[PDB]
């Protein structure tokens, strides 16, 4: 039948990442963004 | 001692938050281990002079 595909490109970034007790990647904040996740960045 | 924790095959190491490895898989027998030093607490001498 007919399907779609998505195509982005990368650009370099900071981000903020956290695990739980396993290892799992489960959050991740990208800063320059808005005025939030920069302050997240910062903190 | 022995420990708990189990990872991905695409990783052997694991460390602490002051980058202190603390968990290590055998390589022969896989298992996972922890290692910790034998030199804690804190001691104190009294002297009389
Ligand atoms: C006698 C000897 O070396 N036997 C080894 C054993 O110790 C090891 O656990 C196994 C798997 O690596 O291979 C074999
Ligand atoms: C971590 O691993 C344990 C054992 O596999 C599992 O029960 C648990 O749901 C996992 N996640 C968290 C957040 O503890």
């Amino acid at each position: 039948d007919a399907s779609a595909y998505f195509v982005g490109h990368l650009k370099p970034l900071t981000m903020l990442v956290d695990f739980d007790e396993n290892g799992t990647i489960i959050d991740a904040i990208d800063c320059s963004q808005d005025p939030l996740s920069e302050l997240k960045c910062t903190t | 001692t022995n420990s708990t924790k189990k990872f991905q095959p695409f990783q052997q190491f694991g460390r602490d938050v002051s980058d202190f490895t603390d968990s290590v898989r055998d390589p022969k027998t896989l298992e996972i281990l922890d290692i910790a030093p034998c030199s804690y607490g804190g001691v104190s001498v009294i002297t009389p002079g």
